[PDB]
């Protein structure tokens, strides 16, 4: 869907 | 009428403000436990000079199978040298960065830098293994790579006067 969206290998620190 | 310089002047104070705050936060530690570093935010702002692009790329999404170039970003925050890989969001963000990083040792201020820590699903399929071509997964260290989105702005200081302002305002 999106490069850093659902199905990414990396999630934002929060 | 609002003048377009006010955009350049808002990011002037926005970059320098978020620089002081996050620079201190990075010296202190990126999220001490459950949000307790210093100023715990998703996006930061810092200054460094361009090192190199690494020949290798990072798989950022499994569903659509896209890899992004590595922009090596090391800088000494206080005492520690934070050495992490600057990433781009889209192909448009990757290409603007590689066209911008034409000058080596290019001292710029990366604004709105959104940090992404690597992870994946963990419970295993145990089924539909017919798709497998005999390849057991190797052990990868879950590092945090500093993503640059389309909201990010990389401000090039051709001189050292803005660098001067920032380092003397933050202090270490």
């Amino acid at each position: 869907q999106d490069d850093f969206g659902d199905g990414c290998l990396l999630q934002i620190v929060n | 009428m609002e003048i377009e310089e006010d955009l350049n002047l808002k990011i002037l104070e926005d970059v320098k403000k978020l620089y002081l705050q996050s620079f201190d936060y990075i010296k202190n530690g990126i999220s001490s436990g459950g949000s307790g570093g210093s100023i715990d935010l998703s996006r930061i702002t810092f200054l460094y000079k361009f090192i190199s692009v690494n020949p290798t790329l990072l798989l950022i999404n499994e569903k659509t199978q896209a890899k992004r170039r590595i922009f090596q970003g090391e800088y000494l925050y206080g005492k520690k040298k934070i050495q992490f890989n600057i990433i781009a969001k889209n192909l448009e963000i990757e290409r603007e960065l590689i066209q911008f990083f034409k000058k080596p040792y290019q001292c710029y201020i990366m604004h709105n830098v959104q940090v992404f820590q690597m992870l994946n699903k963990n419970k295993n399929n145990n089924v539909v293994e017919f798709m497998d071509s005999e390849d057991l997964q190797s052990s990868v260290d879950s590092q945090l790579y500093y993503l640059i989105d389309e909201s990010s702005h990389v401000l090039e200081d051709d001189s050292m006067d803005f660098i001067s302002t920032l380092t003397r305002l933050s202090d270490s």
